[PDB]
RNA sequence: UCAGUAACGGCGAGUGAACAGGGAAGAGCCCAGCGCCGAAUCCCCGCCCCGCGGCGGGGCGCGGGAAAUGUGGCGUACGG
RNA sequence: UAGCGGCCCCCGGCGCGCCGGGCCCGGGUCUUCCCGGAGUCGGGUUGCUUGGGAAUGCAGCCCAAAGCGGGUGGUAAACU
RNA sequence: CUAACACGUGCGCGAGUCGGGGGCUCGCACGAAAGCCGCCGUGGCGCAAUGAAGGUGAAGGCCGGCG
């Protein structure tokens, strides 16, 4: 709202806040990103190093779905099913274990980052991590490829 | 049918017999006037192909267009302005030369409407093409119900906004990864949706 | 001139963007005129669904949604032929059709089959005449019970098929799935110039032999 | 052992039975006609070759092949086309010469 | 929405799409050619009958013309 | 003003019936035949244009086709 | 005034969050509002970074079994 602005309240002020020895002209430095590398150097230097140059290869007909991947981690691993799955496989005495496939909700590589509680999975994953699969090695379980 | 043999004829344009057919006609048409009614296709093949059929109602008219490029009407040289404008006698034109002769034999016929065109002879000053106009107010036709579009008012001066065949080749129309520039209605109406604000009423 | 700190920005207000605005004053009314017309439609077309014809069972094209399963443009020949429907009479009793489709698989057509046959054995179909009924018909007494449905006709749904909890046994828990990752990769990669170099040491043994 | 579907190596993909079909009849199209064979050699044989063909035709007779396959790629194109060429007008050459010699 | 992204650019200032995905809507078709049908096709003038304020339908004309340098029917890549 | 309020006039659209006119029409299997658009594609060069980068698109000039061919598969080239 | 960005503040929800586009609601004084969608969360931002790229991708500490 105009009623909160600071222009309500410079009224009266000859000045309006821009000063007296240097005025408020109309491009005093230059228009948008000018003088990079002449007299806003220091500036362009000290909070965006690396924006001038080239560097790395051209790919010129990028298509961002072939390199689609998305990521899951073990600590979230266990949310993909319901609750229910996971305490009817705790009190089981059968040893099965329950399966959980990431593809159904969307994940294609399965990462080892979080402590995984101690009871056997079945994961049928795209792409695992040699971590992710030692992980489930010594939980007891099964990885499995899918396509 | 002859036809076939006919077109693979045409097709053999450096074998003699059709050079020396291309020679004589040429000069015959050098010698007539710049545009004038020719009594029949001489490419009857290619204005079959083309959608000319033999009843009353279609006219074709054989015209004459000067070659080269297109140079730029400015004084002397002239092109006031930054260097990167200061061409004047290497330019194109964006449309083609078959493009023109249909667009001024439409021009000069007015009361018919433009179908197809095609070549016929060509030398170092000048290039011949035989267009096929259609009288739209013939009974002929207009009692004909697959070719009573053209008498549709939608039609009017086709090679006046490049709609022929030799008109859309120069608007860059196509499907596929070679012809973004065209999305939409054309260049026109792609630059247009490219270069709007979509000022939505909640932002 | 850049303040103290912050991003560089790139804005493309460099034309003459205010002649080029598209202001949606008018997004209320729209809704509201293609409601009408939507309506007038559904009511033109009386017993008809008001979605319009059926539609095929497809596949997204691309490794990122293959996964999943959309309504495709139409069916195909093959379906069709295969489901005892001719190309020129499905368009008229509601089956929509396109020719450019292929079928590479014989899942997805037996599934596109399943579908026609249930397509087929759900409508139902008023007499040409409708005094006279003739042999490829209806009968009168369910016309009666005859309404549009909204919506797409037999709706497309992704479902998940459930294994129950399987026991394992030490044969699948010596498997390095990691590692096959990996050397699938190399071999891959490998595979070409493995191909040459086993060549050229054929042709040269065989020099070596003569 | 086991044998997993994946999504690398030689055998990527999903698994799934491949069904034959008759090719579409799109496909066909090119393919040489024995009437349009007649047609296109009687036309040859009325109008005969262009002077370019002709002067590759010698460039073949005194068996200069890299020249008349570099000449033709010249005055014709692409590689492709060329090397054709050349092999329908060796092939023309050598009709006949076994024409003149039988 | 992809996306101020792939990319272009004294690679500086700046410029800059597309595929996939979700929706609105949704509708498909016709020639030339290749061939088969006694040109089986079309336009116009005269008379008779109908209504004629979007000049049409039927019949009779040893009426005229177009058209074989090709009109009409079947038929077009989904094959015929 | 409200009202699935009233009265009168005119035009339309949907169904029904009558006369006249045209129309003789489809599907499956087997056998035999047939099937395509040229100064166009494409190449070189020049100029403009594009995000398109050893040339995205357009045009002028020169060269100029093939039929298991031709186009496309976003880095030029040969083989596959 | 519009757009972008940064930071500070207030509110809702919270590893999630957001219908802005579309649709359903006998269209219509207000109402061009408001409500609803949940198998309309496509999608955006966030939940993973790093490398030019091929790619890889986020603890471990004690005893019995051959210091
Ligand atoms: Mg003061
Ligand atoms: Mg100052
Ligand atoms: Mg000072
Ligand atoms: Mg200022
Ligand atoms: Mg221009
Ligand atoms: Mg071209
Ligand atoms: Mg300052
Ligand atoms: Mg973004
Ligand atoms: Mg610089
Ligand atoms: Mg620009
Ligand atoms: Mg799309
Ligand atoms: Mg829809
Ligand atoms: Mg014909
Ligand atoms: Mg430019
Ligand atoms: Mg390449
Ligand atoms: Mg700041």
């Amino acid at each position: 709202p105009s009623r909160l602005r600071k222009t309500r309240k410079l009224r009266g002020h000859v000045s309006h806040g821009h000063g007296r020895i240097g005025k408020h002209r109309k491009h005093p430095g230059g228009r948008g990103n000018a003088g990079g590398m002449h007299h806003h150097r220091i500036n362009f230097d000290k909070y965006h190093p690396g924006y001038f140059g080239k560097v790395g290869m051209r790919h010129y007909h990028l298509k961002r779905n072939q390199s689609f991947c998305p990521t899951v981690n073990l600590d979230k691993l266990w949310t993909l099913v319901s609750e229910q799955t996971r305490v009817n496989a705790a009190k089981n005495k059968t040893g099965a274990a329950p399966i959980i496939d990431v593809v159904r909700s969307g994940y294609y590589k399965v990462l080892g980052k979080g402590k995984l509680p101690k009871q056997p999975v079945i994961v049928k994953a795209k792409f695992f991590s040699r971590r992710a699969e030692e992980k489930i090695k010594g939980v007891g379980g099964a990885c499995v490829l899918v396509a | 049918g002859a036809y076939k043999y006919i077109q693979e004829l045409w097709r053999k344009k450096q074998s003699d017999v059709m050079r020396f057919l291309l020679r004589v006609r040429c000069w015959q048409y050098r010698q007539l006037s710049a545009l004038h009614r020719a009594p029949r296709p001489t490419r009857p093949d290619k204005a079959r192909r083309l959608g000319y059929k033999a009843k009353q109602g279609y006219v074709i008219y054989r015209i004459r267009v000067r070659r080269g490029g297109r140079k730029r009407p400015v004084p002397k040289g002239a092109t006031y302005g930054k260097p990167v404008h200061h061409g004047v006698n290497q330019l194109k034109f964006a449309r083609s030369l078959q493009s023109v002769a249909e667009e001024r034999a439409g021009r000069h016929c007015g009361a018919l409407r433009v179908l197809n065109s095609y070549w016929v002879g060509e030398d170092s000053t000048y290039k011949f093409f035989e267009v096929i106009l259609i009288d739209p107010f013939h009974k002929a036709i207009r009692r004909n119900p697959d070719t009573q579009w053209i008498t549709k008012p939608v039609h009017k001066h086709r090679e006046m906004r490049g709609l022929t065949s030799a008109g859309r080749k120069s608007r860059g129309l196509g499907k596929g990864h070679k012809f973004h520039h065209t999305i939409g209605g054309s260049r026109r109406a792609a630059w247009r949706r490219r270069n709007t604000l979509q000022l939505h009423r909640y932002r | 001139a850049p303040s103290r700190n912050g991003m560089i920005l790139k804005p493309h207000f460099h034309k003459d963007w205010q002649r080029r605005v598209a202001t949606w004053f008018n997004q209320p009314a729209r809704k509201i005129r293609r409601r009408k017309a939507r309506q007038a439609r559904a009511r033109r077309i009386a017993p008809r669904p008001a979605a319009g014809p059926i539609r095929p069972i497809v596949r997204c094209p691309t490794v990122r949604y293959h996964t999943k399963v959309r309504a495709g443009r139409g069916f195909s020949l093959e379906e069709l032929r295969v489901a005892g429907i001719h190309k020129k009479v499905a368009r008229t009793i509601g089956i929509s059709v396109d020719p450019r489709r292929r079928n590479k698989s014989t899942e997805s057509l037996q599934a596109n089959v399943q579908r026609l046959k249930e397509y087929r054995s759900k409508l139902v179909l008023f007499p040409r005449k409708p005094s006279a009924p003739k042999k490829g018909d209806s009968s009168a007494e369910e016309l009666k019970l005859a309404t549009q449905l909204t919506g797409p006709v037999m709706p497309i749904r992704n479902v998940f098929k459930k294994e129950k909890a399987r026991v394992i046994t030490e044969e699948e828990k010596n498997f390095k799935a990691f590692a096959s990752l990996r050397m699938a990769r190399a071999n891959a990669r490998l595979f070409g110039i493995r191909a040459k170099r086993a060549k050229e040491a054929a042709e040269q043994d065989v020099e070596k032999k003569k | 052992a086991l044998r997993y579907p994946m999504a690398v190596g030689l055998n990527k993909g999903h698994k799934v039975t491949k069904n034959v079909s008759k090719p579409r009849h799109s496909r066909r199209r090119g393919r040489l006609t024995k009437h349009t064979k007649f047609v296109r050699d009687m036309i040859r044989e009325v109008c005969g070759f262009a002077p370019y063909e002709r002067r590759a035709m010698e460039l073949l007779k005194v068996s200069k092949d890299k020249r008349a396959l570099k000449f033709i790629k010249k005055r014709v194109g692409t590689h492709i086309r060329a090397k054709r060429k050349r092999e329908e007008l060796s092939s023309v050459l050598a009709a006949m010469r076994k024409a003149a010699a039988k």
